[PDB]
């Protein structure tokens, strides 16, 4: 078993590029390589992406600050 | 909590629900989980993801 | 060369940012302030809803929860 | 030290220094236009010499509350005792209330049947009819009849809908020369039990 | 007595605005979540932005749609319920 | 009384005395 | 957690609480808890498109509340220290 918070650490140590499930939204993801982050989970979040629902298109934000209370889900992109 | 590397569906708030098998947990309720699949219509892997302690309405095997 | 989240963000005051919120409003501003839990206090605000400008708000505070992302803008 | 951290508590506990080297708070200063929010009005102050003195105003509202206590006292009784105009049809209602036949008067026999959405639906209603047309005695009880009917808590929608009718009832008050003027008890009245008795004081004419 | 520091923290840092209007007794507005605003001034508040306010004006349109408004004596409002807060807003009939 | 409604508000137009 | 000190001082009075969903709730305090949780008695609740409720009781959570509508008489100053 390992706590996330090591899955978590993984992505930065690879600065793997990974795609976030917002808690509010639901029509829409984030995507980002992830540079940063702390114990509240905010994530500074490099060359990073909105990625919309349906409509198969992808907004560039650059590099982004995530809050923490936002996240419902993480994975590998 | 025994369920472990034991095959699971989740809800998640907004509706949206998701199966994989627990790899992990944490304190905070965020747990770890592998070769799971988002269930729109037909469905899709996401591999190895994690999940926040809310967000998790309920949780069946 | 790990950039962490406060540090990020203490970088962006006086410059123009660009915050989004967890219910999709999103403003346009000048980072005036902020502080420990990351409220944030912007100037010559604007407003942009579904991507509309929608109104200029001048100076407005902003309750960190609220908050989905903030990034900067030139 | 100078190596990197190899576990997230590492990680999670120098940032946490690092934070602290951080000043909590900061304050860009800056060196150098915006939207109207519209408003609706007040209410109009009462022309000189005919603005109510509290002491009325808070007699008729006491007075008030007694009606209603009584109304819904009784409303079972009238329930089960002239068709009724559906809930949406203004025009039917207005003729109803109003007239071109004559009216029906607000019986406690023809209200007691009514609910609470119609109530609301009445007058606004009778509130459009009013903004065109002029005040009668006729108005002033159904209005005055339906406020008994109206059920606190009131929805937010309410409370805008009787304030509109405040704010017309000030208006036409302006237009009048005469304290013998018939309107004008029943307009300041109007203006009381919506300004005392309905919570909205900011409406309410403190006098002098 | 370490707190103090959290009174120097109202005094500037984005939460000034509030303390702007406990202090000159001035109106803000308040986009509420509500789909709402709010007018009003604040008599009181901490750090989750829970107010205690005074002569507040909910205003919201509605329908081609039409202006409504509500007034509110004395309100506490929960944090939870603010988006954004307005400085020195600007209104008119 | 089943004008009480009527009869309250015609007490009430007329307890306006100034 | 200064300001929810404040309510907690509002035993017995009588209140309109506007829920999430937009209800008006109109009641007497009976207690509030440190995160908010209110219970009421003496309850009258306004729905959108439903004739009104009477209750003897009620309880509602801090987190589904809008705010609170408080009685014009309260006298603030005194209860804010």
């Amino acid at each position: 078993m390992v706590q996330p918070i090591n899955l978590i650490f993984r992505y930065l140590q690879n600065r793997s590029r990974i795609q976030v499930w917002l808690y509010e939204q639901v029509n829409m993801r984030i995507e980002g390589c992830i540079i940063g982050f702390d114990e509240y989970m905010n994530l500074v979040l490099d060359d990073a992406e909105e990625i919309h629902s349906k409509t198969k298109s992808r907004k560039q934000l650059g590099r982004i600050m995530l809050k923490g209370d936002n996240i419902t889900l993480l994975q590998s992109v | 909590k025994k369920f472990m590397d034991k095959k699971l569906s989740l809800k998640l708030n907004g509706g949206r629900h998701v199966q994989g098998i627990l790899r992990g947990f944490d304190p905070f309720m965020n747990l770890v989980i592998d070769e799971c699949v988002e269930m729109a219509g037909q469905q899709n892997n996401i591999g190895m993801v994690v999940i926040r302690g809310n967000s998790i309405i309920m949780l069946e095997a | 060369l790990p950039l962490n989240p406060k540090p990020f963000l203490n970088g962006l005051t006086g410059k123009p940012v660009m915050v989004k919120l967890k219910w999709g409003m999103e403003y346009k501003g000048y980072l005036v302030s902020v502080d420990g839990y990351m409220n944030m206090q912007l100037a010559n605000t604007e407003e942009y809803i579904d991507g509309a400008l929608s109104g200029h708000l001048g100076e407005v505070l902003i309750r960190c929860n609220n908050v989905l992302y903030i990034r900067g803008v030139e | 030290p100078s190596v990197p951290p190899r576990t997230p508590q590492e990680y999670l506990r120098r940032v946490q220094i690092e934070a602290a080297q951080c000043p909590d708070v900061v304050v860009a200063q800056i060196d150098p236009k915006q939207s109207v929010n519209i408003s609706l009005s007040g209410c109009q102050p009462a022309p000189e010499g005919y603005s109510p003195t509290l002491q009325w105003q808070q007699q008729q509202v006491a007075q008030f509350s007694t009606v209603r206590q009584n109304v819904n006292k009784h409303r079972s009784h009238w329930k089960s005792q002239v068709t009724m105009p559906k809930s949406e049809d203004e025009e039917g209602w207005k003729k109803f209330c109003l007239g071109e036949q004559i009216g029906f008067p607000p019986l406690l026999s023809i209200v007691s049947r009514m609910n609470q959405a119609t109530v609301t639906s009445v007058l606004e209603y009778l509130s459009n009819w009013f903004g065109e047309r002029d005040f009668t005695p006729e108005l002033g009880r159904w209005l005055y009849a339906l406020l008994a009917c109206l059920e606190k808590p009131l929805l937010p929608e309410a409370h805008s809908l009787i304030r509109q009718l405040a704010r017309r009832c000030s208006e036409v008050r302006l237009l009048v020369d005469s304290k013998d003027d018939e309107r004008v008890p029943a307009l300041n009245l109007l203006i009381c039990l919506v300004s005392r008795y309905f919570d909205q004081r900011d409406l309410a004419d403190e006098p002098s | 007595e370490l707190q103090k520091r959290e009174e120097e923290e109202f005094n500037t840092g984005p939460l000034s605005v509030l303390t702007q209007s406990v202090k000159n007794n001035t109106q803000v507005l308040i986009n509420c979540r509500n789909n709402k605003k709010l007018l009003g001034r604040v008599k009181a508040f901490d750090r989750h932005c829970n107010m205690v306010l005074e002569n507040v004006k909910e205003m919201w349109t509605e329908v081609k749609p039409v202006n409504k408004d509500r007034y509110i004596s004395k309100m506490f409002l929960r944090g939870d319920s603010v988006i954004v807060v307005l400085r020195n807003p600007l209104i008119a009939g | 009384d089943d004008t009480a409604l009527i009869k309250a508000y015609d007490k009430a137009v007329a307890s306006f005395k100034h | 957690m200064k300001l929810v000190r404040f309510l907690m001082k509002l035993s017995h009075e009588t209140v309109t609480i506007e829920l999430k969903n937009g209800t008006q709730v109109h009641g007497t305090i009976t207690g509030v808890d440190v995160s908010m949780n209110t219970h009421l008695k003496a309850v009258k609740m306004t729905l959108k498109n439903r004739e009104p409720v009477q209750l003897e009781t009620l309880s509602i959570r801090g987190n589904n509340i809008r705010y609170f509508i408080l009685p014009d008489s309260l006298p603030l100053d005194t209860l804010l220290v």
